[PDB]
RNA sequence: ACCCACUCGGCACCUUACGAGAAAUCAAAGUCUUUGGGUUCUGGGGGGAGUAUGGUCGCAAGGCUGAAACUUAAAGGAAUUGACGGAAGGGCACCACCAGGAGUGGAGCCUGCGGCUUAAUUUGACCAACACGGGGAAACUCACCAGGUCCAGACACAAUAAGGAUUGACAGAUUGAGAGCUCUUUCUUGAUUUUGUGGGUGGUGGUGCAUGGCCGUUCUUAGUUGGUGGAGUGAUUUGUCUGCUUAAUUGCGAUAACGAACGAGACCUUAACCUACUAAAUAGUGGUGCUAGCAUUUGCUGGUUAUCCACUUCUUAGAGGGACUAUCGGUUUCAAGCCGAUGGAAGUUUGAGGCAAUAACAGGUCUGUGAUGCCCUUAGACGUUCUGGGCCGCACGCGCGCUACACUGACGGAGCCAGCGAGUCUAACCUUGGCCGAGAGGUCUUGGUAAUCUUGUGAAACUCCGUCGUGCUGGGGAUAGAGCAUUGUAAUUAUUGCUCUUCAACGAGGAAUUCCUAGUAAGCGCAAGUCAUCAGCUUGCGUUGAUUACGUCCCUGCCCUUUGUACACAC
C-alpha cells in the first residue's frame, strides 16, 4: 500500500477570528447629567439569563447571546 | 519525488502515478539509476536535458528482482524515457547573453539592427539615464555576435565601443526530427560531430503497442 | 611332477606402524630439526602460458628450448560436518502405493486468489497461500475514495492579552446536513484560550529482511546432547551400532565404550467396564402405596419427597478397582518381541487427543496488543471523528465448498429415537403455553442467571403406505418477476426468510489429483463461533454406517548406512 496526497477542490477554509470589540462595554449603559444610568440593551426573560444580558440586537428580532432565545420588540 | 538526473541536481523529475503498485521499493534504486543517464545524453543528439519530466503513470515488474534487477532496468528504462521524451514532441533550448553593450546615442541603431541578425532578438531598450550611454540587453543563441566592432562604428561616429556578458537558456520549438528546419537543421553539425545516425530516431521505435 | 625345509633373484601381497607424513597413506614415501651414503633432473602462488618471439630438429603435423607485459589473493592437497546425486543398499508414511471406498476436476451455485475494471474495488498469504487473517464487511468494522467536522497542540518558553487571549452563538446565506465551518447584521463567556519556538502526543502509517511474543513448517518423524574413556595434530568421531525388533535412538544383542539426560514413552484428559463404596425433587425406579382414568381377571397412564416410603441398576460424579498383552501353543539364537487361540468390558501405544526435544526457516504476523526501535507525518492532519460510496464491481484461469445430474429417486401422508451447547435483571437473552397469521412473522403470558424452563432440543436420513413410471421427467433449483415479514435509523448494488411464477446446464464426468483401514470413510441432522439480521464456512456433537488390506517401497516424499562431490548462499 502507497497513500496518496489529499486533493484540494476547494482554496483553504479560514477560521473566524473574534470581532474584539474595543469598549464596547460603554456603549451599552447611557447616563444623563445626573449620572442616571440606564440599560440600551434588553434583558431575557428567561430566570437563568442575567440582569445584564443585553440581548444582542438584529434586523426584525431580538436574539440573547448567552439563552440563545427569541425575543420579538412588539411581541 | 526520486532525484534529479544528471548528477541529481538536473531539472529532471521523476513524477510516480504508480499508486497501487508494491514493488517501487526495491527498484528506487536501480530506476534513479538510468534515469539520470537518459538525461546526461539524449536521444536526438546526446547532451544534457532540461526541463524534462518523466511521470511514471504506471509500472509492471516481475515477483522477484532478479529478472527485475539491474540487468533488465537500465536497459529497459532507457527506452521507456527514450519514449515519452520523444511523445512530446522534443524541442531545442539555447543559452542568452547578458549583453550590456555601451555605445553612443544611435549605436543601438546599429546595435538593435545587428542584434537580430541569426534568429537573436531584444529584451528590452533600456539605457543609463545620467549620460547619451545606452545598455541593451539582448536574446543572442550564442550565434553569434562576433564582435560587430566595426558595424556599430558604420553610422554613429567616434564613441562606438561594445562590451557583453553572459546570461540563461532561453527555448523556442523548432520541430527537429525533419533535417529541413532551422534548429533541425543545426543539431545536423553536432550529430556528424558525434559521430553517429544522421537521421533522428522517431518515437516508433522506442514506444511499443498492445 | 609333487610334498616338506631352506637359499638367491623377481613381480607382488597381508598386519602393525615402532618410524614418517598435512593426511590419505607408506615396509618404503622409514634410518630427515637427534637435519650430511653417492649422484642427475626438476619446482618456487595462480593466471598470462607452454603463449609470443628467437633458435634448432621435422616433408608437414609439430617437437625441444622458452619469456614478458599485465592481472589476481588466492589457486591447490588430504581429510571432517552438512547439503545434494537422473548413485547403491535399508527403513518409514493411505499428507505414497497394492486391494478398494468416497470423491474433486466435468453442470450450476457459494466463496477465495489472480486478472480486467473502477474513486477505492484497502489489504497480507503463493506441499508450508487461495470458507485463511476467526475476513458470513449496509453504517461501524475499515485500513480506500468524494466530502464535512475536533484539537484529543500534553509540558516549557516567547508573543498577544481584563482599554479583554479568547470560545460559543439563535436567524439567513453557504453548506450532503438542524457543522456559527465560514460569511451576513453583534451578543455570551473570560486568561480556560490564540501565534510562533523547542518537546511531545496520536497514527489498521512503512519496515516481520530491525524485533519480542505467538503460530506454522521441517516434525508426528524419532531425533538431540554433554561427562568420562578410546582414535585422530585437528576439525570431528565412537558412544548414538552389523543384525533382529518396535509406532518409536522401542528394546534384545553385538561392543572402545561406560554410565547418563531431554524427546518418544512415561504424564494427564476424554470414552467404554464395575448390579461394588457414597449419595440424591435439578436423575430415575418399585410399591392390586396415595388419587383418578382407561380396557376389564390386573395391564397401560396422569399429581405423586411438595401426596408418602425404599433404593441407586439405568443418570450424575468423587474415590478407587480393572489389562499388564493375562493364560495355552508356535516362532526365533535362548531373546527383545511377533502370531494364533482361550478368557476377558476393554488384547491396534485399548480408543482419541493434549503437552511435546536441539537446531533453525530471513515461513507469517508492526493490520491483535497502551508489545516495540528507527523512519514518515502531526493542524488544509496519514491522528480523531460524521455523511455517502467500496471491499460484492466481471471478457477470463485456478482453488475450497454446497446443490444436484435420480427409482437404493422424488413427492405426499404417517411412525417417529440423541448428544455436545447456549440462554436476560452489570437487561431485553433463551422463550413454553394460548391467540392472530398460508407463510413469513406479530401477539398476551409462563419458565429459566440455568441436570429443573426452552428441552425427551419429537432433527434428518430411516421405516410404512400411496402418487410418479425412463420423459433432462414430478430430478435439478440457476437466473429472473411480483408481493408479505422481521433486525437495523437505513435492506438500494436483491440482508435474510417467506408466497407464487421459470425450470437453464447437468444422462455420473478426459488428463490429473485429494482423503481414508472400524464405530472408520461416506450419507444425515443438530448445536456453538460469527451475530442487530446474515452459515453454503467452521469447530464439536452425535444418527445411519461400508468396501478392501493387515502389506510394500514400484510412484511421491522423509530418514539411515555406504558412496561421489570442484557445492556450503549448500543443486
Amino acid at each position: 500500500k502507497k497513500r496518496k496526497k489529499k486533493v484540494y477542490t476547494t482554496p483553504k477554509k479560514i477560521k473566524h477570528k473574534h470581532k474584539k470589540v474595543k469598549l464596547a462595554v460603554l456603549s451599552y449603559y447611557k447616563v444623563d447629567a445626573e449620572g442616571k444610568v440606564t440599560k440600551l440593551r434588553r434583558e431575557c426573560s428567561n430566570p437563568t439569563c442575567g440582569a445584564g444580558v443585553f440581548l444582542a440586537n438584529h434586523k426584525d428580532r431580538l436574539y440573547c447571546g448567552k439563552c440563545h432565545s427569541v425575543y420579538k420588540v412588539n411581541a | 519525488i526520486w532525484c534529479f538526473g544528471p548528477d541529481g541536481n538536473g531539472p529532471n523529475l521523476v513524477i510516480d502515478q504508480t499508486k497501487a503498485v508494491q514493488y517501487l521499493h526495491e527498484i528506487k534504486d536501480s530506476v534513479v539509476a538510468a534515469f539520470q543517464w537518459a538525461t546526461k545524453e539524449g536521444p536526438i543528439f546526446g547532451e544534457e536535458m532540461r526541463s524534462v519530466r518523466v511521470n511514471i503513470l504506471d509500472v509492471t515488474l516481475h515477483a522477484d528482482a532478479i529478472h527485475r534487477g539491474g540487468g533488465q532496468i537500465i536497459p529497459t528504462m532507457r527506452r521507456a524515457t527514450y519514449a515519452g521524451f520523444l511523445l512530446a514532441d522534443p524541442k531545442i533550448q539555447e543559452p542568452v547573453f547578458l549583453v550590456e553593450i555601451q555605445c553612443p546615442e544611435q549605436a543601438v541603431g546599429g546595435i538593435y539592427s545587428v542584434l537580430n541578425k541569426k534568429r537573436g532578438q531584444v529584451v528590452s531598450e533600456e539605457q543609463r539615464p545620467g549620460t547619451p550611454l545606452f545598455t541593451v540587453k539582448a536574446y543572442l543563441p550564442v550565434n553569434e555576435s562576433f564582435g560587430f566592432t566595426g558595424e556599430l562604428r558604420q553610422a554613429t561616429g567616434g564613441q562606438a565601443f561594445p562590451q557583453m556578458v553572459f546570461d540563461h537558456w532561453s527555448t523556442l520549438g523548432s520541430d527537429p526530427l525533419d533535417p529541413t528546419s532551422k534548429a533541425g537543421e543545426i543539431v545536423l553539425a553536432a550529430r556528424k560531430r558525434h559521430g553517429m545516425k544522421e537521421e533522428v530516431p522517431g518515437w516508433q521505435e522506442y514506444y511499443d503497442k498492445l
